[PDB]
């Protein structure tokens, strides 16, 4: 599932992203869209042996578990597969991990997010 | 996004033999793995046979390699586990799974993000 900007910023506030940790909605949604497109199959194999998976583009070393990426911490605590679920609701459990242990975890989000004004991100969507 | 179900399933004389078979159903797109798993009375569940839909691969719990087999219809997402040569140490609740993308170990149950009700398998 690709999801729409408004769509996804509709369910990550869904999720209580907005303000999360102190991050307003659209940083999520502008992460999600740099990370994946906003495509929930997103997937990107590193040459470490990991693998960034969904919306979110979460890596298989540090945070979620697909099985063959060594030194695999799982902090998620949830396979990898869950996140290429079609609802980012493992997705934003993760992320709402990976930020709670900032959001420039998300290369993506610190290099076309942060910085920028965010909030743009969630404009015209009916929230 | 996908539902399992599974059939097959009944008690059987050792050395016997059941098809079980699960209909996916839903996003079968989404599927890397289908797999069965089982689970005996108060035992640990145990990976039996996966498959990858697209390339057909199939594992094999090495208790069961090279008497089962697993067969994956694509056309009709459905998979199938061949229990040949049934002893009594198959008897178990045989749950069918799926697993997207995302996971990488076929007869590890943790990455499967869909599972059937279970049929149970007995064999005596």
């Amino acid at each position: 599932k690709v999801f729409g900007r408004c769509e996804l910023a509709a369910a990550m506030k869904r999720h209580g992203l907005d303000n999360y940790r102190g991050y307003s909605l659209g940083n999520w949604v502008c992460a999600a869209k740099f990370e994946s497109n906003f495509n929930t199959q997103a997937t990107n194999r590193n040459t470490d042996g990991s693998t960034d998976y969904g919306i979110l583009q979460i890596n298989s070393r540090w945070w979620c578990n697909d099985g063959r990426t060594p030194g695999s911490r799982n902090l998620c605590n949830i396979p990898c597969s869950a996140l290429l679920s079609s609802d980012i609701t493992a997705s934003v459990n993760c992320a709402k991990k990976i930020v709670s242990d900032g959001m420039n975890a998300w290369v993506a989000w610190r290099n076309r997010c942060k910085g920028t004004d965010v909030q743009a991100w969630i404009r015209g969507c009916r929230l | 996004d996908v539902q399992l179900v599974e059939s097959g399933g009944g008690s059987v004389q050792a050395g016997g033999s059941l098809r079980l078979s699960c209909a996916a159903s839903g996003y079968i797109a989404s599927i890397n793995y289908l797999g069965w798993f089982r689970q005996a009375p108060g035992k640990e569940r145990e990976g039996v046979a996966a498959v990858s839909p697209a390339g057909g691969t199939p594992y094999y719990a090495d208790s069961v390699k090279g008497r089962f087999t697993v067969s994956l219809d694509n056309a009709e997402n459905t998979v199938y586990l061949q229990m040949n040569s049934l002893k009594p140490e198959d008897t178990a609740l045989y749950y069918c799974a799926a697993a997207r993308q995302g996971w990488y170990i076929p007869l590890n149950s943790y990455g499967y993000n869909y599972w059937g009700q279970g049929t149970q398998v007995t064999v005596s």
